[PDB]
């Protein structure tokens, strides 16, 4: 019915604004990128600092880790991607291409490509063997807020503060579907459900919209938390009870019940904006971070 | 970029 969260470690070492953590598929680490140019992991579990990863010229917006766990990707204002072997520490490859700062990335399950978005306006997908761009989409008329692969990685969705959301087959790089608000608010996020049929998109109105992008329906809303400003990320928590989970401008952890759309829990704790949260494969275990007056990752266990 | 406020 509701879950019950509670924080078990706090975990500082940013020495800016933190702005992405996500979990290794396996289970055993976090990632976390920073306004301060770093990568540092940590272990999900006993949230022991490992390492710190640098290499890259400005901040950082976004991390991403492939399949296998073994290799990560950041995306950078220095208008790069890097490729990390998380286990040496060492930059693989650097992506270059993109014309402005590098905002959002992310791995395709096949672990063979990348995708990227850009303040330039364009989606990247990237061979991640050669380090190559493959195809440049002239996607959005404004920055790209979040690019994401479904289920099998035939689909991109992306998302801009143009406030479209975009659906684009990865082969041929064709834009198979846009969805529409009259209203057009900036889409601030974007992520395929993890059945792949649906997309979850946050918009700076303070609302959260779960889309059936075939149909073009809007099945559920999410309200009631602050996002009005930042691209803050947004999780389906699978591993027990069905929830929506976000950060917030309030500086407060939201989790919402899927179906029924109520606010289930609340987490208190950060003292700035919770631009970030990532649910853990296989544990009910949650991960916020947040802005600079804080600088720290907080993670969370449940029972449900 | 995404620690700083850059939208309409």
């Amino acid at each position: 019915v509701k879950p019950n969260y509670a924080l078990k470690f706090t975990l500082a070492g940013h020495t800016k604004a933190v702005s992405s953590v996500k979990f290794s598929p396996n289970g055993e680490w976090l990632a976390s990128s920073s306004a301060d140019k770093l990568i540092k992991i940590w272990g999900a579990y006993d949230g022991k600092f490992e390492k710190t990863i640098s290499g890259h010229k400005l901040g950082i917006s976004d991390v991403a880790w492939s399949s296998d766990s073994n290799l990560l990707v950041s995306a950078s204002d220095d208008k790069t991607l890097k490729i990390w072997d998380v286990s040496s520490g060492k930059c693989l490859k650097t992506l270059k291409g993109h014309s402005n700062y590098v905002f959002c990335c992310n791995f395709n399950p096949q672990s063979n490509l990348i995708v990227s978005g850009s303040f330039d306006e364009s989606v990247r997908i990237w061979d991640v063997k050669t380090g190559k761009c493959l195809k440049t989409l002239p996607a959005h008329s404004d920055p790209v807020s979040a690019v994401h692969f479904n289920r099998d990685g035939s689909l991109i969705v992306s998302s801009s503060y143009d406030g479209l959301c975009r659906i684009w087959d990865t082969a041929s790089g064709q834009c198979l579907k846009t969805l529409i608000d009259d209203d057009n608010p900036p889409v601030s996020f974007v992520k395929f459900s993890p059945n792949g049929k649906y997309i979850l998109a946050a918009t700076l109105d303070n609302t959260l919209k779960l889309w059936d992008y075939s149909k073009g329906k809007c099945l559920k809303t999410y309200t009631g938390h602050k996002n009005e400003k930042y691209c803050i990320f947004a999780n389906f928590s699978v591993t027990g009870g069905k929830w929506i989970v976000s950060g917030s401008e309030d500086n407060l952890v939201y989790i919402w019940n899927l179906q029924t759309k109520e606010i289930v829990q609340k987490l208190q704790g950060h003292t700035d904006v919770v631009i970030s949260t990532a649910c853990h494969p296989t544990e009910n275990i949650i991960a916020s971070a947040a802005l600079e007056n804080d600088k720290t990752i907080k993670l969370w266990k449940s029972d449900c | 970029a995404r620690t700083k406020q850059t939208a309409r």
